[PDB]
RNA sequence: CGAAAGCUAUUUAGGUAGCGCCUCGGACGAAUACCAUUGGGGGUAGAGCACUGUUUCGGC
RNA sequence: CCUCCUAAAGAGUAACGGAGGAGUACGAAGGUGCGCUCAGAACGGUCGGAAAUCGUUCAUAGAGUAUAAAGGCAAAAGCGCGCUUAACUGCGAGACCCACAAGUCGAGCAGGUACGAAAGUAGGUCUUAGUGAUCCGGUGGUUCUGUAUGGAAGGGCCAU
RNA sequence: GCUGACGACCAUAGCACGAUGGCACCACCUGAUCCCUUCCCGAACUCAGAAGUGAAACAUCGUCGCGCCAAUGGUAGUGUGGUUUCGACCAUGUGAGAGUAGGUCAUCGUCAGCU
RNA sequence: UUUUUUUUUUUUUUUUUUUUUUUUUUUUUUUUUUUUUUUUUUUUUUUUUUUUUUUUUUUUUUUUUUUUUUUUACCA
RNA sequence: UUUUUU
RNA sequence: AUCGUAGUCCGGAUUGGAGUCUGCAACUCGACUCCAUGAAGUAGGAAUCGCUAGUAAUCGCGGAUCAGAAUGCCGCGGUGAAU
């Protein structure tokens, strides 16, 4: 379960997810990436669950890098509670995920399983995603 | 000062012969000597201070001024501005003859002196010493004292070099190893 | 040099009597004897050392 | 050190061009003495006396008569140069000495400041 | 209120505008008197026909044309009221 | 800081107001204002407001 | 001809008042609007890590 | 009431929106002239260390700024010393802001000064918070009025 | 040709490294009687001077190691009109930042002095 | 929930003003006693709930959480 | 005045 | 005669060095000697012990055990109280 160490403010401002992920489009760490093809927000809980599986494919053999970090806390109104009266308790941290982002990257073991992982991976993920290798330019 | 007087004759030459420097301008001299007494446990009785401005003015010859804390800190329970120390300089005439009296008088007096340690430069010619009894300088009576007392003495000098301070040092006649 | 603001600064004869070698200079000392040098009378200071005095079992028994 | 003496003339550098009076420079060197006249642009000398000049170079500069004699030859330049009233800019040296002793000569001597 | 979540955090305070900013911008005339920034420290400097006041207002001296300018060695920003 | 009257030396009756810490300041204050009923700078002593 | 449901204040909040917006009369007459060319200041969208933080991997 | 954000690069702009402060302080912590430069790190040095004071070398500020924050700050607006009372009186061209009532900045002019050798600078403080109308009553002044007249009371005007 | 004073400009002007400069100038430098300095100190400030040296500083010259500047093209954004599956897209007008190629060891003005 | 009250030695209670930790009961060792009580001598003993924060220094000043008490949680 | 127990 | 109230010319533990004896053998683990060091200790809380006269208090001297190894034990005399 990521999250943020000591932060500067409890609470944000919603924000707009727009445009394409221009930066951290790239597999820049591994060989192999599962990279997002559509925009969405990037829960720890799935980047935690999408990390066990990952870990759990690849045994011990290889290694995986996660290059999304939840660092907007959401918050949520509890319920029976009416609108108003401030801005509700942070319950959870997301990322921002545009298309194009790199979310894993798998080095150190068979292209095939390492397909494998990350197809198990992207099940876990809300997002359509597509498998991709590191490139030279 | 005799010192002054022998080092523009003799130590100068002698040193730059030394060193195989090719200008006159190249050879080290001593700009400054500063006698420092660190009183931190005043500021609360702040006689201890006044005990230590008077050795330092027997000791040196010259009025001493008082040295104010630049921070605050808790652990050594003293707050801004607070009276810690004591601090003289010389130069010139006054340096050359304190250090002559030093040298020849007072380090001999030193208890259980083997040598100064030749690698207490801080690597630009300039040497520190430590005086744990303020007792070896002829100046300062038995009779009278407050306590035992220490101070700093601080040689600076014009060297660049650790070498060439080391160098200008001894040529004085400075107790090294 | 501010003016009278310092110590009485004033030539000293210190005295090395082991060795019998003599050094003058200007001290803050304020010395009981003057003993004249090849100049006029120096207040004398005797000293007791200076830069010029201070410096297998088994086969035997 | 001249960093240190043009630090600290910078804030009477600055309070006179804003003031924008004609300004009377100094500069005394361990050998020499010069005094320039700087119009309220900043760019343009417009009389200047040193003891660099033929009257008083071969003789005992640096000294406080050799001011004077370039104040009150500066005087007589700024008189002849259309200059009355100038700002006196001791350049970061004390007003003391060298530096006062050619203000006083060129105060004397029809400059008035 | 099922989850213990709504609770106190008490921020509702905001201090009243202060309607800051270029008052009179470049190549505008002006007349002596009229106040060309208001700013909070020196943001903008006075230059040849403008001065400051104790709030840091740029204000100018004569008549003439504002002129905004980066200048000196600090690369300050300066205002200037050109006699044009 | 309690409020005080400086009042003019010269029986104008002209009076300065301000504040002072009788804490710190435990002794009558006395500046040279000017008086403008004379048009002279003189000594305003301090006063009970 | 032709609004407003705004701002400020209010024992005010569905009332009222000044200002804004409507109308009529008078004064003034291009000082107004649009566009072209042109003089300005900015810290927004975007972007970025130089500061304040935050973050992953490797070396150390 | 002040600072930041919301606030969409002029201003302004709401919510029981997200974050913090104020209801003071100071006769020097004001004016002026003069002078100075910080924090940290490393090295050497009696007690004395992680850190006191001393010396050296790097060091646009990573400090300080009476205080919250922002914006500023080397001509320092930061830090010392001498002398001082401009934390003056009468005002004020002209502007900002603004429903009003208010609020803000201000060169210049007259008088009296303080500092400076002088040109000059000074109408409080780096700025933006530290505040409360009118009525009523008190006080220090004032020839303005003064119910037949002279006074007085009371009222007005200026300050508080 | 060089030096100094004051400016324009404020990194393509800076930093770092190396070389050259002492006839003028500048800088160290000598001394502390006098003027004036030090909460102590002729360190700095100041004065009176030329025995020495260009060592340091400074000035100039050299370079691309760092800094700094920096296209073209593309991309992002965006005003207006239209469409939209609300991601965006089309027409038109604008057009970054980052990065790349590349550039840079400044350029000028007034005055004085030595040559 | 909300508003107040607070949380400190073994326990139960005192502080506090930014410059420090307290009685009492214990507990440990002595001593009196045939031996245990009682009693008398000695001692030891505090992340001052935690966590950010301010300050040179905080148990103390701010903020959060967490136990504790209370007091409220109403109209259809 | 205040001596509990085994 | 000196010290003149001091942690000292008091106190003599502990430690460093060098030795002598006894003994096959002195490291564990002997006793003395010499030189150097010079620790606590300035009269001792609650409490508690012995002593009624040659006693207490104090001062030395012997012996048993024993190769060596008493501040213990067993004795001896000297001075000598207070109540």
């Amino acid at each position: 379960m990521l999250q943020p160490k000591r932060t500067k403010f409890r609470k944000m401002h919603k924000g707009r997810n727009t445009g394409l992920a221009h930066r951290g489009s790239t597999v820049a760490f591994g060989q192999f990436g599962l990279k997002s093809l559509t925009r969405g927000r990037m829960t720890a809980r799935q980047i935690e669950a999408a990390r066990r599986t990952i870990t759990r494919k690849i045994k011990r053999g290889g290694k995986i890098w996660i290059r999304v970090f939840p660092d907007k806390p959401i918050s949520n109104k509890p319920l029976e509670v009416r609108m108003g009266k401030g801005k509700g308790p942070v319950e959870y941290w997301v990322c921002e995920i545009k298309p194009g982002k790199m979310l894993y990257e798998l080095e150190g073991i068979s292209e095939e399983l390492a397909r494998e992982a990350l197809t198990l991976a992207a099940a876990k993920l809300p997002f359509k995603t597509t498998i991709v290798k590191r490139t030279i330019m | 000062a005799r010192l002054k007087a022998l080092y523009n004759n003799e130590l100068k030459q002698k040193i730059k012969e030394e060193l195989g420097l090719d200008n006159v301008m190249q050879v080290p001299k001593i700009t400054k000597i500063t006698l420092n007494m660190g009183v931190g446990g005043a500021s609360q009785d702040k006689k201890l201070l006044e005990g230590a401005v008077a050795d330092m003015t027997a000791i040196a010859g010259q009025k001493p001024v008082v040295t104010k804390a630049r921070k605050s800190i808790a652990g050594f329970k003293i707050r801004e501005e607070w009276p810690i120390g004591c601090k003289v300089t010389l130069r010139g005439e006054q340096m050359y003859e304190f250090l002559d009296r030093l040298i020849a008088v007072a380090i001999p007096r030193v208890r259980d002196f083997r040598g100064f340690s030749p690698k207490a430069f801080d690597g630009r010619g300039n040497y520190s010493l430590g005086i744990k009894e303020q007792i070896v300088f002829p100046e300062v009576d038995f009779d009278k004292i407050d306590r035992i007392r220490g101070m700093d003495v601080t040689i600076t000098t014009s060297a660049a070099t650790d070498d060439e301070g080391r160098a200008l040092l001894k040529a004085f006649g400075f107790p090294f190893k | 040099m501010r003016k009278d603001i310092h110590p009485d600064y004033h030539d000293v004869l210190f005295h090395d009597t082991n060795a019998d070698v003599f050094f003058l200079t200007r001290s803050t000392v304020k010395t009981k004897t003057t003993r004249e040098y090849e100049g006029s009378e120096y207040p004398y200071y005797p000293l007791d050392i200076s830069s010029a005095s201070h410096p297998a079992s088994f086969n035997k028994r | 050190k001249k960093a240190a003496r043009l630090r600290r003339a910078k804030k009477t550098r600055a309070h006179i061009r804003f003031l924008g009076v004609y300004r009377l420079t100094v500069n005394r060197t361990p050998k020499h003495i010069y005094a320039q006249i700087i119009s309220p642009n900043g760019g343009e000398v417009i009389a200047q006396a040193s003891t660099l000049d033929g009257s008083l170079r071969s003789g005992a500069t640096g000294n406080a008569d050799a001011a004077t004699s370039v104040g009150q030859l500066i005087a007589e330049r700024a008189k002849a140069a259309g200059i009355t009233k100038v700002a006196f800019d001791r350049s970061g040296f004390k007003y003391h000495g060298r530096v006062k002793a050619l203000a006083e000569a060129a105060r004397e001597n029809g400059l008035e400041f | 209120a099922h989850k213990k979540a709504a609770g106190s955090s008490r921020n509702g305070r905001d201090s009243n505008p202060k309607m800051l900013g270029v008052k009179i911008f470049g190549g505008q005339a002006i007349v002596a008197g009229n106040i060309i920034v208001r700013q909070r420290g020196t943001e903008f400097h006075a230059g040849a026909g403008v001065g400051m006041g104790r709030d840091h207002t740029l204000f100018a001296l004569n008549d003439g044309v504002v002129k905004f300018a980066t200048k000196g060695k600090f690369n300050r920003r300066y205002v200037m009221v050109e006699e044009a | 800081r309690d409020k005080i009257k400086l009042v003019s030396t010269a029986g104008t009756g002209y009076y300065y107001t301000t504040t002072k810490n009788k804490r710190t300041m435990p002794g009558k204050m006395e500046m040279k204002k000017f008086d403008p009923k004379i048009r002279q700078h003189v000594l305003f002593k301090e006063a009970k407001i």
